[PDB]
């Protein structure tokens, strides 16, 4: 199981 | 040896080529990086094309070129702390060029917002063909790995760390090649540098332990991107970020049964969690990657010259046209009466 979609960058931690 | 007089000489030679193209490349890029605009009324919005800022399909009012423009909300980029990062992402566009860079044409500020017109890419983002079809096959994942390779190569050889590859960020134009987008990230970097930023499933895992990390982290987001293609998922694959980070840091990747062992071989070597051991951070540099066995077909100077037949061409309806997009909740752009952050972007 795992993300499928779009993946948003992250800024911090 | 395992090449013959002809080929070992043929492909130093080759080697020192790529050094001089590279040293004409960085006079050209710091001559623009030391020297380097339009307004909104300039444009008709008429689709949003991703989100995330947010970029809009736009057609120039006086020629009807359509472009792809990325409004940036000022004061969320001051909240987020990613003033540096724009500047950033504006000033390292503006310089570059290469085929697979996607272009910034046109920037500008108002009162509210950021704007980078960029060239519009009609083919779509590689993610959503990736995930419409499963997986790539190995001669059309590798036909993508070899773009980034080249752009990579480029983009190190100025100091530029990319720091943020997926397939979200990578666009197929009307010939079937790669344009990058997404340069938020993206930094002049001499060695070290030290923000957590990045994609979850791509981070290598010195980034994730806080380290100071440097240009190698991009290498280790292409063995991602290669197995993500190849095997239609990432090697580190979990619902949650934590639990993500927890596979990467462990490094034990399992592979797909019809992965090619040469395929298997070069990804052991990207997603290295040794530093003194990843392909793209040794002393042989780009060459351990561009002279590995899984790369044997691939004619580099081809690639760059747009030369080789792509594996898939997109599906062009016209100028203007949408159809390889997604649809996404249109918002108006609101721009204030009132200026905001007007010193945190002065130099925007
Ligand atoms: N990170 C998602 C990439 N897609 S996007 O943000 O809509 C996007 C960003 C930058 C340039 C583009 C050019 N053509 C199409 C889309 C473009």
């Amino acid at each position: 199981a795992g993300r499928t979609g779009r993946r948003q960058a992250i800024h911090d931690i | 040896g395992h090449m013959g007089n002809a080929a070992a000489a043929k492909k130093g030679s080759e080697q020192e080529s790529v050094k001089e193209f590279l040293a004409k490349a960085k006079e050209e890029f710091l001559k623009k990086w030391e020297s380097p605009t339009a307004q909104l009324d300039h444009f008709d919005r008429i689709k949003t094309l991703g989100t995330g800022g947010r970029v809009m399909l736009v057609k120039h009012k006086e020629t009807g070129n359509h472009y792809a423009m990325k409004i940036l909300d000022k004061q969320k980029v001051v909240k987020l702390k990613q003033i540096e990062h724009t500047l950033n992402e504006k000033r390292i566009l503006q310089a570059v060029n290469f085929p697979f860079l996607v272009k910034l044409e046109f920037s500008f500020k108002d009162n509210s917002n950021l704007y980078m017109v960029m060239e519009y890419v009609p083919g779509g983002e590689m993610f959503s063909h990736l995930r419409r079809i499963g997986r790539f096959s190995e001669p059309h994942a590798r036909f993508y790995a070899a773009q980034i390779v080249l752009t990579f190569e480029y983009l190190h050889s100025l100091d530029l760390i990319y720091r943020d590859l997926k397939p979200e960020n990578l666009l197929i134009d009307q010939q079937g090649y790669i344009q990058v987008t997404d340069f938020g990230f993206a930094k002049r970097v001499k060695g070290r540098t030290w923000t957590l930023c990045g994609t979850p499933e791509y981070l290598a895992p010195e980034i994730i332990l806080s380290k100071g990390y440097n240009k190698a982290v991009d290498w280790w987001a292409l063995g991602v991107l290669i197995y993500e293609m190849a095997a239609g998922y990432p090697p580190f694959f979990a619902d949650q970020p934590i639990q993500i980070y927890e596979k990467i840091v462990s490094g034990k990747v399992r592979f797909p049964s019809h992965f090619s062992s040469d395929l298997k071989d070069l990804l052991r070597n990207l997603l290295q969690v040794d530093l003194t051991k990843r392909f793209g951070n040794l002393k042989n540099g780009v060459n351990d990657i561009k002279n590995h066995k899984w790369f044997a077909t691939t004619d580099w100077i081809a690639i760059y010259q747009r030369k080789v037949e792509a594996p898939f061409i997109p599906k062009f309806k016209g100028p203007g046209d949408t159809s390889n997009f997604d649809d996404y909740e249109e918002e108006e752009i609101r721009v204030s009466i009132n200026e905001k952050c007007g010193k945190e972007f002065t130099e925007f």
